[PDB]
């Protein structure tokens, strides 16, 4: 048989309690502020 | 915009499939050939939810039929209305499926499915803004139980935003038809408790009914069966292709009626229903359909209302028709027959309509209810089950094919703590 | 930017005037130091030798005190006022999302070309590799 | 230069966007091809450099199922088509999705569209918002697109006409819930909001009007009479002329309590007007009756904070004057002690316009009446208890916590019920 | 005496001049067989001994396959068959090609028709170069073009509109490559650049004119509006005439910051043109409208340096002043501090001009704005990664060192846009 | 200008030119007598890429025909375009070459091959400014393989600067029409690795498939399959003939898509291609072109793109479309599919277009990808041959043409150092 015997009640209302958001949309990542906006990168050392 | 895509997945899904395209292609006026011979722009307005436009001005459906013994593909391709699919939207297999849900899930099953999903994908990009898939089943089969699901456990995955129903055809707890039939079920319904947003459930003997008593038939065939549930079929989307006082797509029709992410599982009932002679004796009024739909016979499942409680329900209306009519009549039901309602659920209904009827009528209604009487479904099957089951009666054609034993225990827990979500929800 | 006091016709060129509701930038006008502090005030005078900070290409010559990352008006201190309207090469509600593309594999592999349909097989013998790929 | 800007979200806001917009291309003889065979038009129009005369308003929704209709019925011609605004899909009755989801790539695009509309007025008066409380487009956009006005414009008077989810009728199942979030986001940006319920105006289509078949296009007929009347003295001449931003500022005792009852009189048939007289005093005795209040709130169980009178056609101020001495001397009606005044009122000298194949009476006397009572607190408690009574399971919650919701936004928005409700007993 | 001197370099160079040249022939009455049935023409044409009116371009490329159709069209008694210069092989794609191998051996020729075609004109106003960055012809030659030219006229003034490799939508995959080279190799020559993005001009294609499909011709006839307006007032009257030394003076405030974006207004279809009113409030605020930039980036990042302005039509100064004053005090629009100046605007009597059979609607206002913003950044930011990610393993390389080249160009090339980002940057900052 | 010489080994290439030269000439219009007998003008102005004026108006392609065993040339001699090559241009030898890649590269091709450049010279300055060669092989024999190899190592001193295609058709162990085909593969493609610029490999098994599956064809014969290749050749050199909004000549094709100098492998595939029974379901437009052309069943090799990771690709479309069209479609496939593409090369896709389609069609495309699951091919090929050279199976048949060993092990090394290049940069 292996009957749960668990509340269903407390159970969905503890999962909906303790739950991610869910999914935003995300800000159009911008280049201006790229790590490396401002120098020589490094590989370029080991390619000269 | 609003794309929906059609599967058609087994024997009875490949045969009413076939009445349900020659439903909506009368609605929208389109011949066998396929060409559009109809009368207005309506018709042309909202085409795209089901077709697609090819050279000449001619809609192919957006249908997708899998099934195993090409001995069915024969006839669809020779039925009236079988020259519109595209040859390429057809994936069968010359091997049978044996009644067994193990092959049809694990073995042939597992080959076809690719096969399958090359075909969804080709016309899951044809869509501009899809709306949800739809699967017709039979959860007697191997092919529509044994590759339907599993073709769902695939569909989640790569489509999970997405909106999917199931027309499951379920076991008939009188009728029998096959011996191995608990087993095919269980086994599946583990599967749409997890894969299926929505699932209304359709069994035979109610549709033997309706067939006998309301619409007094002689000889019931197949094909008239499938007249009702592909009548129900086109009746949710109403909204989606025609204009209406209060529109209702089907997203909002899901989260309006299912309470929490398990109790998928509907009740439907179309209306009116009329023999050709009481067509003498019946007045075309709302207070006739509400009173008909509400009523414990069009319940196209043979469970029976007054023994459980409806959490929530529905009503999709077609016919320019009063607003506040249907409003009212629909708000005596719960005044009235007060009990048979949940109490921490204050207004359980919902009600749309739409201007357009069907082709013939005048004014027509349809219903979904999710009502907990559903159990006694799903109890019916659990004691068959736990019947040969404890015996291991029929199981060597199960494990032949790698299946285990664990298998069942799993999918049958999976309905036990199932069957108690919607007792402990029905406090009387 | 500045905007600097136009005395006698300051009148009708408050923002209003100028059908402009959208209450107005007023820094640009705060930043100079008028008498009054306001719009109606006028500015005060300098010795004017106006020494230099940096050098011919930009590029603040001294250590000069300068605020870091201006200039760019970082995503994440953009005030709602500041705002972007999403473009076509990418999806939004209003263009259409036209259609896409992908690959649909070989088929079912085999020894003899592969297949999409699954067929009978008359020597089963658990474990064997025979087919009758001629029919 | 007595300009506003007329906003319609969801369908409801569409559904009566119709309704207004058809009357005043009737008002000021504009044929619905734009053209017609000062200073009067220009309130609600643009006449460009050569005949048409564009409305100044925008179309905002998501499902393209209304505003194609529009883009198909006879007012075609006459919407800038970038104004009509429409998605592919929309929020499915639930306020999360236009509140994160879809609603957060559409507003920039409405406010580019509502910039470009500001910046063409010459002389602002105030936004009128038509909203529809209990779905998910009018709920979740509406409340997202007035937090980006109020950092936009801040100051300017922005009216809420928002219907509201009635009592007893109810086409919707998870309505108490994204009505609470509506008004606790709206709340602290609207200047001042109007409430009317669709039941309050289905009795006066029973009582009064006598149809019996009624439909929403017999209720969105009755609302644009209210508007007409409320912005008659922006563009009609005529005696105690009053404007928007006289109106939110006599009328609003607390930065709180701005949800207001509505009223209109008389409200006849063709034929009682053959049997009537219509006096002035008779009018604004039926105005202040509660049978003709359009929210099924009790005014006789509350006192009155302030109240707003619209008078229109063959009215001179002494019956005004002489009238409400009347309604002071009456016991059935009470006011607040610290309000000794409370009546601002307003004339004109155009009576109120017919429409052909419309429902209502040509008359020469008319009064729309605007009140902010105490009583509104009655209507305010039960969403406070249907939205408590599901909450406790937690019903239907997975869906908004699955777009983009937490648990904090439920009883954030919960609390401030409770403080508003108190509110309205502090004021006693 | 008002002269000035085109040439289109590449493919696209020529795509654009041909619409360019349909253009002016009929707005000064040209009919495509050389002659009309003063003053107004000598902008761009020259006088012969009876009636015929050659164009002053040149066309130069080195695939014959859009050189012979040039050839064959009913553009072909225009042109002196000595301008349209085509060489037998292309340069495939490759900078190295464009600039090492093939284009060293048609300058000779390009250089002394140049000087022919400089000989006749009295008052030569500047050197126009439309140009398309990403393809070795266009790159590379138009670097060499450009050295020559800086190396023989120096004191004369070049504008360079340059198509500029896009973000997303892109033809090609070695593009990063020539794009850096090219920048580096003309940095140094060119006076003024303006950039503009196939992206951009799809976007504004979908949104203003309801087209959905546009075959490179209705961005070229977007491109000849832009070029009229812009050199309207060397050949029409009108208020507050602006030639190209004035454009580029106030606009370059240092030697490296001199690539502008670029905008119009109004953009409409025959349909809401004649549903709309087009006031010059309107007008300029659509112009300062991101969502009409021709280039592929959002102004909202960054601060406005100088702006220029070209009315056209029914427009009076105090309006124009009107709308400025009304966009600086907008709170959207930001302006680096040391320029509380920042306007140039000039005003023309003559509309704009309508093609047969076009898609543009007659209007009586348009605006060509032109602005040099710090956001440019993000797209030199943009090409600057995209270079990085191929380059990091040598990629391509192979093509490039074999057709004449080696690697510290390659260096070079990335140190110097490092440099010109971070200027972009640094001069931008405020105290 | 950018005049090309066509070089046509072995029986299989002997054969292909048949159908190349037989649909080229259709696209130009011109009969089996030489004579141009088309319509527009568009066919006179690029022949020069493929013929040669004769006195009388006959244009005689630029092919050299070479093959030992003359009993093939009086086929071609025989079809019905084959009075139009220069019979001069007719290098056959007496004897054969009994499937033995040694005697085809070493004894008997050393005989033709002072003859054959002859051939080659004669008609590579009849040229102003020479574009490149191409040539068709058949890997599996030793005519097409041995002198197809022994004539390209003679060209690539001759002709350094210019550029060499190669339309190879590599041999599959599922048509195994022969035994030593792998000695003769892997000796072949030691040959290739250094002296080609690009490779296509094409094999009977997707040759196949496209007849039984897309094509539907009841019986598949090689001049079937031969309408196939030729198209792909047609497809490649349309912007050196025709006219295009976007050209691409031969040169800058490569240069977009071989980053490394090795790796010049390439896979081809058609587009479109359908049945007689689907010309009723199709619509001619860009996304039909681009969806099938894009799928992996068209593939020509039999290598699996859904295993490798798309280091370029093309496209080379034909017919007056729209451009943007085709510039989203190819930028829409990698931002869906973005793990099939490898990460350090940003957009990987080229993309042509023509205004002429071919002489029956409106529209139609070529594709051309470089991807990782050619390895595939080379994985099997390398298995064969290290299977029997293991134990020096057929050996005697090599050495005794004074063959040694060691380019036995060189032959593989070359390759089994090929097949790691395209797994670096293969992350999985
Ligand atoms: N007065 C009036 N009320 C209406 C009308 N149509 C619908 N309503 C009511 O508005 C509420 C919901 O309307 P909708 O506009 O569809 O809700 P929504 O904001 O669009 O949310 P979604 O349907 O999920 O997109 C219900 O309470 C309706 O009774 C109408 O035509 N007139
Ligand atoms: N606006 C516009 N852009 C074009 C047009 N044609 C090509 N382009 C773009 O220009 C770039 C390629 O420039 P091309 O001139 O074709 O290449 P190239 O400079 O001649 O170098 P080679 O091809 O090696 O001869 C691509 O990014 C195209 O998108 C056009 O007609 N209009
Ligand atoms: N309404 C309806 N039910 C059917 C029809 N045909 C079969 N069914 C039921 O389908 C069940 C078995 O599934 P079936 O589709 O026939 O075989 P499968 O392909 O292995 O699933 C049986 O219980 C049948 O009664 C039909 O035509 N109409
Ligand atoms: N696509 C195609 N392949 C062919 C054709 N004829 C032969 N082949 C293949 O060519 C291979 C043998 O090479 P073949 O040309 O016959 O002998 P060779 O002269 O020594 O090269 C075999 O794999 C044949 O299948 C043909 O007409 N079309
Ligand atoms: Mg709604
Ligand atoms: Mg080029």
């Amino acid at each position: 048989g292996l009957t749960s015997n668990k509340n269903f009640i407390t159970a969905n209302a503890v999962d909906v309690i303790l739950a991610k958001p869910g999914k935003v949309p995300q800000p159009e990542f911008q280049w201006t502020q790229k790590p490396d906006y401002g120098k020589v990168p490094m590989y370029l050392k080991r390619n000269k | 915009m609003r794309e929906i895509v059609h599967i058609q997945g087994g024997q009875c899904g490949n045969q009413i499939g076939a009445k349900f395209w020659e439903v909506v292609s009368d609605e929208h006026g389109i011949d066998p050939t396929g060409t559009y011979h109809g009368d207005s722009d309506l018709q042309l307005e909202r085409i795209n939810v089901y077709f697609n436009e090819a050279t000449g001005g001619r809609y192919v459906p957006r249908a997708i039929l899998m099934d195993l013994e090409p001995g069915t593909m024969d006839s669809v391709r020779s039925g009236p209305y079988g020259q519109i699919f595209r040859p390429d939207n057809f994936v069968f297999g010359q091997t049978g499926a044996g009644n067994n849900w193990a092959k049809g899930h694990y073995t042939e099953g597992a080959e076809l499915i690719d096969s399958v999903l090359d075909v969804v994908r080709k016309e899951a990009e044809s869509c501009d803004c899809l709306q949800g898939f739809q699967v017709c089943h039979s959860l007697g089969g191997g092919t529509g139980s044994g590759m339907g699901t599993l073709l769902i456990s695939k569909i989640r995955e790569e489509y999970p935003d997405r909106m999917m129903l199931t027309f499951s055809v379920v076991p008939s707890p009188k009728v029998s038809d096959t011996v191995v039939e608990p087993y095919n079920a269980t086994l599946s319904v583990h599967q749409l408790v997890e894969n299926a947003d929505e699932c209304m459930v359709l069994d035979n003997e109610a549709l033997y009914d309706i067939c006998f008593r309301t619409l007094k038939l002689t000889t019931p065939t197949f094909g008239d069966l499938n007249h009702l549930i592909s009548a129900v079929m086109s009746g949710i989307t109403c909204c989606l292709r025609f204009p209406g006082q209060l529109n209702a797509d089907l997203r909002k029709l899901a989260v309006n009626l299912i309470p929490f992410p398990r109790l998928h599982f509907f009740m439907v009932g179309f209306t009116p229903l009329t023999s050709r002679g009481s067509q003498q004796y019946r007045a075309l009024t709302v207070p006739e359909l509400t009173q008909q739909m509400w009523d414990a016979k069009n319940m196209m499942c043979a469970a029976d209302p007054r023994h459980g409680r409806y959490l929530t329900a529905s009503a999709l209306f077609r016919g320019r028709m009063s607003t506040k009519e249907v409003d009212e009549q629909m708000l005596n039901v719960q005044n009235k027959n007060s009990s048979y309602f949940v109490e921490w659920i204050p207004n359980n209904v919902k009600s749309s309509v739409c201007d357009i009827p069907p082709k013939g009528l005048k004014m027509s209604a349809t219903f979904i209810g999710n009502s907990t009487a559903i159990q006694e479904m799903f109890k019916r099957v659990s004691e068959q089950f736990t019947a040969m089951f404890r015996r291991k009666a029929f199981l060597h054609w199960y494990t032949g094919e790698g299946m285990d034993e664990m298998e069942f225990t799993e999918a049958e827990s999976n309905m036990n703590d199932l069957v108690s979500e919607y007792q402990q929800y029905q406090d009387a | 930017s500045r905007s600097y006091p136009g005395e006698q016709v300051e009148h009708a060129f408050n923002s209003k005037r100028l059908k402009n509701w959208e209450v107005p930038a007023v820094d640009k006008s705060q930043a100079i130091s008028t008498s009054t502090g306001t719009r109606f005030g006028t500015l005060q005078p300098r010795s004017g030798r106006t020494q230099f900070i940096v050098d011919d290409n930009g590029h603040l010559k001294s250590g000069v005190p300068k605020l870091e990352k201006s200039a760019f008006n970082f995503t994440q201190t953009t005030p709602v006022f500041m705002d972007s309207a999403p473009r076509w090469p990418k999806e939004n509600p209003t263009w259409p999302k036209n259609m896409k593309a992908t690959m649909g594999y070989k088929g079912i592999q085999s020894n003899y070309l592969p297949t999409n349909t699954v067929t009978l097989k008359a020597v089963e013998v658990p474990g064997t590799t025979e087919r009758n790929f001629n029919f | 230069m007595r300009e506003v800007i007329s906003i319609h979200i969801g369908q409801a806001g569409i559904q009566v966007g119709n309704a207004c917009w058809e009357l005043y291309c009737l008002e000021h003889g504009i044929q619905p091809d734009g053209q017609m065979p000062d200073d009067a038009f220009n309130t609600f129009f643009s006449e460009t450099g050569a005949g048409k005369h564009v409305p100044r308003c925008i179309f905002l929704d998501l499902e393209p199922t209304v505003v194609d209709e529009v883009r198909t019925g006879t007012y075609r011609q006459l919407f800038h088509p970038e104004q009509l605004i429409s998605g592919k899909e929309d929020a499915a009755n639930n306020f999360a999705r236009g509140h994160y989801t879809i609603g957060k790539e559409i507003v920039d695009l409405a406010l580019d569209r509502i910039r470009k509309l500001a910046d063409n007025c010459t002389g602002l008066q105030g936004f009128l918002v038509f909203n529809a409380v209990g779905g998910g487009t009018g709920s979740g956009l509406g409340s997202l697109l007035l937090e980006r006005l109020s950092v936009d414009y801040g100051k300017k008077s922005k009216l809420g006409f928002t219907v509201y989810p009635s009592p007893q009728v109810s086409t919707a199942v998870v309505e108490p819930y994204n009505s609470v979030l509506s008004t606790h986001s709206l709340l602290e940006h609207t200047d001042v909001a109007v409430m009317l319920d669709n039941e309050a105006i289905y009795d006066i289509c029973r009582r009064s009007l006598d149809i019996e078949r009624p439909t929403y296009t017999n209720l969105n007929r009755l609302i644009a009479q209210v508007i007409s009347s409320l912005t008659a003295s922006l563009r009609f001449d005529g005696a105690l002329n009053v404007d928007i931003t006289e109106f939110q500022t006599n009328l609003v005792p607390y930065p709180r309590i701005h949800f207001m009852l509505s009223s209109y009189a008389p409200i006849i048939s063709a034929e009682k007007a053959y049997h009537e007289q219509l006096s002035v005093a008779e009018i604004t005795n039926a105005a202040f009756e509660p049978a003709s209040m359009m929210v099924k709130c009790d005014p006789r169980h509350g006192k009155y904070m302030a109240c707003c009178l619209m008078y229109r056609g063959d009215v001179v101020p002494k019956d005004v004057n002489a009238s409400v001495a009347t309604i002071k001397t009456k016991r059935t009606i009470q006011f607040v002690d610290w309000c000794p005044t409370g009546f601002k009122c307003g004339i004109n000298y155009q009576p109120p316009t017919v429409v052909p194949g419309g429902d209502l009476a040509k008359v020469q006397r008319a009064v729309c009446m605007i009140s902010n009572s105490t009583a509104i607190g009655e209507i305010f408690s039960r969403l406070d208890h249907k939205f408590d009574l599901m909450y406790a399971k937690r019903a239907f919650v997975h869906w908004y916590v699955g777009e983009g919701m937490e648990e904090g936004e439920f009883s954030e928005a919960r609390e401030d019920l409770a403080a508003l409700e108190k509110d309205f007993e502090e004021v006693g």
